[PDB]
């Protein structure tokens, strides 16, 4: 009787996890926008200020 | 016989200057056109070549009309020194702004000169009582050194000087140096309110402070002088009174700020993120000079700001080695609720030593770090699983964690319109002895509510107990 | 051939003009073209200046003529442009005739001095009161409203506008707030739908509206703010109380970070040049309470901008929070449970409110605030179904009845004398046991009981705007009697 | 189709498949030009160049148009300037999911993520 | 005329355009009318690019200019010991002119091929942590790179002061100088360092060069270059030198400084191509030179800051390219109690054990690879199921390790005091001992062999090594005090 | 490969790889001082590719019914097919062949993603 209290108990214990878990991974997948929008304006400024050399 | 010369290019808070004589100006010098509204000041920058020269403008350029006639002042930007500045506003200039006549001082130096001499250099550790606990704890400040504020928008960066003003400038003795550099206008007006009130301005009377604003409503040449104007004053008190002098400091970072938006007008190639290449250098010079020497004391609180709260930003990430104390403040303990929001585990001080604060002070603020570090650690852990997963041991110091933390909050007189609560002076042997019982486990039974916006440790044990009546 | 005050174009394109002659002109000094098209001198450099167009480059040729106008880019300023909406120029186009100015303004003014000032103290009723209570406004803030797309950013602000009708409508003059509403970057439709809603609420009366849709040039939406500016800092000196509402500032930057590429400008942080501060800067500063000597007048600020995904750590919002005195996010998660408007009391902040508060509301309402913030904490840190103890089990049942009662629907506003009472009960517990999906309907029955019964206590909240030691216990009663009913 | 607006002053309908190109296109003329690359890589005049095309679509007195236009997110990524620009003009959203045509359902128009602004 | 002078065509930033300059040599140094110096890195027909070596406001344009005829040099030699001078070599402590013995110049070329030999030979650094897991050698570089405020200063602190257990000796081969590099660090620090190299008589062998920041680009950037002159010295005369560069990480911002305005194209982030050239031609200059050269040899300690805890960045990879190996210190090591916070896992040593004392390298064999698994049973542990003998065993031992290489700073213990500890540790006796014992266990063991087997620690120091007779008696010294208490 | 699809027939031409032919026209392109864009890239890059692959098609039956095929090959840096080049190619073509190292390690060889590789022509060209 109190296996089937653990079964029960792990049932719920899991779909909580899967929904932190998951809504947390729509938490970092903005931050890894936001890094990726990063990395390719930052590229391009050294890009651009490479080219915008005169004298 | 005045040099004179004319105007041949003005773009933006940079206008090139042209004279016919022979004889130029050197740099950091001054100059002044004549206007309706009244006087335009410049500043030399550099020798373009040809006789002509580049120069940073101290105001709005409006109006300004190319060959228009340009005089020389002879010198680089002064401003009077001497007790004849205490309980007066100062300008960028050097000239008066609160409407009470012109400051007649006896001697008037240059905003610009040479940092001491590395034998001039003098150190000391000794440690000086604030009352806040999550700094006199982790983080104390030392007497004569310099203090570091930073942190993102609205995370309590003044208000957390304001206190230390209303804490420190009062039973300090000798005199301060308040300079606004890129601030709200409002804020220096409520200011002056305060010192006021408080009387350590009193215009019948006398004062025990200077008040010098580069407010960031002025443009980029003067958010980058102010701070070389307030710091000339205050090293005269240093050197020829020789006197402990206060010397407070919002915000420092508007300084390299204001200098990055002329970079670009005065033909410099940018720098990675923006920033002009001579950042280092800059805010090197002006650093060396606020310090203490073996002529006088100065306690200099300096507020930086973080862009995008971002410390790896060149601006801040060069600041820190200017500093014997940091206190970080992080957004996202201040959204916590918790106030001030200072981050124990970033927050270094040169003062956190055994051989200063005694050993049991040195033990203490460790525990209080490993414990507060623990709960960091499994962070993760706790928003995927919970506390349910947690061991038996690792469960007891999320919870004694949990409750340090909140305990690390203390109410603000300054902020009592914020927080509807008295503001809370705790000294730092009391501080001491009380997370020091909480390590023991003293109090784990007390919930940690009551750990929340609380001074004194005998009042979370009076808190403990209201909390029991007003349960139904 | 005059080549001073009139000169030649030399190139045209990426919307600068480089035109040879005007030794006679001033730095960001108005012109106008042979096709009659008005630019601004920029910079000047030996033997050449630089323009800005206004309009298209379309309609400036290589070659033709350049009068310059002998002033400053200036709006007209006055109260004949109350009910009538114009451009970045100050210019009709409602169609309603020519604008009647009682005079003309730089487009560029400096903030007024440290000395000429006084901190504020004039409570500004936006009729929300989940506003009105953690982060109230008061005449010479500048409160920002921060948020995601469609968040209700604006519903703040036109809430505000329409509750400012209960004085403007009054013989007093020192009560009356008028109202400047700033559209930069927006669609023609939404800001005639707009001015509509304003016309069914008759509260374009008191109201000015100036444009800068996203057609228009982009230096039209880099100056619509700055003139905008203007026309209210005149009720100000004259020792009236106006307000102005930017939005959104966060795309003029945008436009303006154009201009600033265009003119070859070295790229900052998200492509941001490193002035953009001063941008903003130079605008909010001129909005703020001045001392009696000058008139007593004021100019409230509510800036509005708009991140992505929730980001307040981004660049342009971080910098205006730097200088606006408090801000107001709108969550969109909390937008979408109903829980509207989705103000998160977290990142919420008032840094001159209870100085600007009705003291009935700061009896009211103690710690209200912090108590929310860690609330939240709490709250999602138990919503993963553990078991707590009673001492935040206790706190976690009256934080929900709070967080409820600040919910509001739009088109709502509650006087001040209506808030008070709501707030009381909060604090105390009294809603606790009162049953969550009651919470709603109990406010509206709750109302009419004060009014059918206790209408003293309203009336006398009303006027004094203070709760006595007195009317403090006949309050209390009047709220256990009807908790228990 | 403002000719049809104008003049026959009628309900036209205009459909472009895909405003993202649209985009792209301004990015790659802006980029020869000469003219500096903004945040992402896009124009700077990306902002007044999508108002110089949706503004000029509206209801007018005597007739009205209707845009239909396709919509692309880049790197399923809503933060991105072009995607953030265009749903700024947007009023409403009609949304074609595989999972609803695959159930039998037709039009595949899903319920769940068609929304308007329109909807009160 | 020109060819021995020139005048200034242009002034600012540190830069100087001067005109003239036909025989002067690349990277030569000049003099101004107005006293301050500058050196030519940029040779052109039209003009001459100097950078400055001090404030630009006082050279002006039409100044005159003239040249020194040779490359900068600093003085070297053994007067220096126990003096502070700054880049070119001048005093600033006041004490006096230099006395130095030669004079060489700022860039060298590295040691030849052919005159060089394997590292053997140990740098005690007093660290337990290191002398026992990374050891260092003389003629090798170990690079020591972390975040700020973390304690890679500490570590090499710690090693000058350990020296004085050699350098009061009468022996040379064995002892060792130290050369500090300050560079980027403001003139407080620099000062409270020295009072602590005084406190603790290491001044005496200890030269220190500052490069302030408020000091000129030119001088943070050729710091290091005339800094390793100085040590060479002792190299090139068969003694031993130990240089440390604090830091590198300064320097090239510095060196970007003067590119960007020369007005030289940047690369990545602004710096300059070859900034790589700039620490590869700096740390090779550091080496054990062959037994025909003198048996000289100059060890090199490189301090790094990231930011972040990013190593991926762009100078840290340019410099753990050409070091023998890292010491990399995480802050997040350091709040849970591991001082120094030296993480095993990424810091590794290339000489290896060569450079390891014997002695200590029989105790400690596979400890490195011990506490390797320790990290893999902590992190499998964390799923909270119960542990077999073995992996608890080996937790055991492995937490303790862990809490036996905590060492408290300013305070090097020699090679005689860290063996008996590691001893203990690897074989299994403090096992059955508590976590907060290991703490006082250290001091009261080593006070135990001080006062009894004190033979012992004697036959350690000389021998260096272990014998089978010593195993037997240490076996039983450390059996004996288990079992006291 | 025209040439047969012009004269009435079929030809299977197979670009490997395009990415490289993309690096040395950005080698020219930079070399030549042309603005850089986003990687290094000009502007008329994608106008490269796009004026390329709309080269193959099929004929109708009065222009003689010829047709012309095209597999090009795209290689990514870790799975970005986010990237500048790959994303302006995917936007052309009709469909992906997406091959994973980690698929092929499995056994599963050739490695052919069946979840992203896709056909926009489908059965429309697939023996019955
Ligand atoms: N308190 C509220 N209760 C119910 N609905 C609301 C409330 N506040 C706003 N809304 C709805 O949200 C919709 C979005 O309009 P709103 O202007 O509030 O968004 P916004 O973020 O201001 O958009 P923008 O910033 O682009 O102007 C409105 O049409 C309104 O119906
Ligand atoms: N072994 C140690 N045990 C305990 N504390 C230490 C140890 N080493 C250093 N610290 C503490 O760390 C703080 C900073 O140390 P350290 O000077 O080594 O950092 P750093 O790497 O030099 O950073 P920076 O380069 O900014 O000076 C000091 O306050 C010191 O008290
Ligand atoms: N000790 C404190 N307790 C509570 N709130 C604080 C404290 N310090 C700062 N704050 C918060 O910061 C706000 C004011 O921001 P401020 O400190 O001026 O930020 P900044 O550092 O950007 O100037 C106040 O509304 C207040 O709630
Ligand atoms: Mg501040
Ligand atoms: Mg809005
Ligand atoms: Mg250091």
């Amino acid at each position: 009787q109190g296996y089937a209290a653990e079964i029960s108990a792990r049932r719920n214990a899991m779909d909580n996890a899967s929904k932190n878990a998951g809504d947390m991974i729509n938490r970092y997948s903005i931050l890894y926008n936001r890094t990726r929008q990063a990395v390719i304006t930052n590229e391009l400024v050294d890009i651009i200020t490479g080219a915008s050399s005169l004298g | 016989t005045p040099i004179t010369g004319k105007v041949t290019a003005v773009i933006g808070a940079i206008v090139d200057v042209h004279f016919e004589q022979s004889e130029l100006p050197a740099i950091l010098n001054a100059l002044e056109i004549k206007t309706p509204q009244g006087k335009l000041v410049l500043e030399v920058a550099q020798h373009l070549g040809e006789n002509t020269v580049r120069t940073i403008a101290m105001d709005g350029t409006e109006g300004l009309v190319r060959g228009e006639k340009v005089l020389d002042t002879g010198g680089p930007i002064s401003v009077p020194v001497g007790r004849e500045t205490l309980g007066r506003i100062i300008n960028v200039i050097g000239e008066p702004i609160d409407e009470r006549g012109p400051i007649k001082s006896k001697l008037r130096k240059p905003i610009h000169a040479d940092p001491p001499s590395f034998a001039e250099q003098s150190t000391s550790a000794e440690i000086l009582e604030t009352g806040i606990k999550v700094v006199d704890l982790l983080a104390p400040y030392a007497r004569g050194g310099k203090i570091g504020l930073f942190g993102g928008a609205g995370v309590g960066k003044t208000v957390f000087i304001q206190e230390l003003i209303n804490n420190i400038a009062k039973a300090h003795g000798g005199f301060s140096v308040f300079t606004g550099v890129g601030e709200r206008t409002r804020e220096g007006n409520d200011l002056y309110r305060e010192m006021k009130e408080t009387g350590v301005i009193n215009l019948e009377g006398e004062s025990k402070v200077a008040l010098v604003f580069g407010q960031m409503n002025e443009p980029p040449g003067a958010r980058a002088r102010v701070a070389l104007t307030g710091l000339t004053i205050a090293e005269y008190f240093r050197d020829e009174e020789g006197q402990d002098v206060l010397l407070f400091i919002d915000n420092i970072f508007r300084f390299t700020q204001a200098g990055s938006e002329v970079s670009a007008l005065l033909g410099r190639i940018p720098s990675a993120v923006g920033y002009q290449p001579t950042l280092a250098t800059d805010m090197g010079l002006l650093q060396e000079r606020i310090t203490t020497t073996k002529k006088g004391s100065v306690t200099s609180v300096q507020a930086v700001y973080v862009p995008a709260d971002d410390l790896t930003d060149p601006a801040p990430a060069t600041t820190f080695a200017h500093l014997d104390a940091t206190t970080v403040l992080s957004r996202g303990i201040s959204e916590l609720g918790i106030y001030p929001a200072v981050d124990p585990l970033d927050s270094k001080s040169r003062l956190l030593d055994a051989a200063v604060v005694g050993q049991e002070h040195y033990d203490v603020a460790s525990k209080v770090q490993e414990t507060l570090q623990t709960y960091k650690s499994l962070q993760d852990i706790i928003a995927i699983l919970g506390m349910d997963e947690l061991s038996e041991q690792d469960k007891l110091t999320v919870e004694r964690a949990r409750k340090i933390q909140r305990f690390l909050s203390q109410p603000f007189a300054v902020a009592e319109v914020f927080t509807g609560i008295p503001g809370k002076l705790v000294r730092l042997k009391d501080t001491v002895a009380s997370f020091k019982a909480v390590l023991e486990g003293k109090y784990d039974n007390i919930p940690e509510h009551a750990f929340y916006m609380v001074g004194g440790i005998e009042d979370v044990v009076a808190k403990a107990e209201k909390l029991a009546a007003e349960a139904n | 051939a005059n080549l001073n005050e009139t000169g030649r174009v030399l190139a045209v394109g990426d919307g600068i003009a480089r035109v040879f002659g005007l030794n006679n002109i001033q730095a960001e000094e108005l012109v106008e073209f042979s096709s009659g098209v008005k630019g601004m001198a920029l910079n000047l450099e030996p033997g050449q200046v630089g323009i800005v167009l206004f309009g298209s480059d379309r309609l400036v040729k290589e070659g033709e003529l350049v009068k310059r106008t002998g002033n400053i880019v200036d709006v007209p300023v006055g109260p004949g442009l109350l009910g009538r909406v114009v451009d970045a120029l100050g210019n009709p186009i409602d169609g309603k005739g020519p604008i009647d100015a009682a005079g003309r303004s730089r487009a560029q003014v400096k903030a007024p001095g440290i000395l000429p000032r006084r901190s504020v103290h004039e409570p500004v009723q936006t009729g929300l009161k989940a506003v009105d209570a953690l982060v109230p406004i008061g005449r010479g803030q500048r409160e920002l409203i921060i948020g995601d797309r469609q968040t209700g950013k604006t519903a703040v602000a036109l809430d505000t506008i329409l509750n400012q009708k209960r004085w403007n409508n009054g013989s007093d003059e020192s009560k009356k707030l008028y109202c400047v509403y700033v559209a930069v970057g927006q669609k023609r439709s939404t800001v005639a739908q707009l001015v509509q809603t304003l016309e069914q609420h008759d509260a374009m009366k008191y109201s000015i509206i100036v444009a800068a849709t996203a057609s228009e040039a982009a230096p039209l939406q880099y100056l619509a703010p700055f003139t905008a500016a203007s026309i209210g800092e005149w009720f100000r000196d004259n020792g009236k109380h106006a307000l102005i509402v930017y939005d959104d500032l966060s795309k003029q930057a945008v436009a303006y970070r154009q201009l600033s590429l265009l003119l070859r400008r070295p790229p900052g942080r998200e492509a941001y040049p490193g002035d953009v501060f001063y941008l903003h800067s130079r605008l909010l500063e001129r909005a703020a309470k001045l001392s009696e000597k000058e008139g007593s007048g004021s100019l409230t600020a509510l800036p509005v901008i708009e991140t992505q995904g929730g980001d307040v750590s981004a660049y342009i919002p971080t910098n205006v929070i730097s200088i606006t005195d408090g801000q107001i996010f709108l969550e969109a998660e909390l937008f979408y449970k109903g829980i509207r408007p989705a103000i998160n009391v977290g990142l919420s902040v008032s840094r001159v409110g209870s100085a600007a508060q009705v003291k009935a509301l700061k009896q009211v309402a103690g710690s209200l605030k912090l108590f929310l913030a860690q609330y939240r904490e709490v709250a999602a840190f138990a919503q993963f179904g553990s078991d707590l103890d009673a001492s935040t089990k206790q706190t976690l049942v009256r934080g929900e009845r709070l967080t409820q009662l600040l919910k509001q629907n739009q088109y709502s506003p509650l006087a001040t004398e209506e808030q008070v009472p709501l707030i009381y009960a909060g604090v105390n517990g009294h809603l606790d046991g009162i049953e969550l999906s009651r919470i709603g309907e109990f406010e509206s029955s709750f109302l009419s009981y004060l009014k059918s019964n206790h209408n003293e206590l309203l009336t006398e909240i009303r006027e004094k705007g203070e709760l006595s030691k007195e009317l403090l216990a006949s309050l209390k009663s009047a709220t256990e009697s009807f908790v228990a009913t």
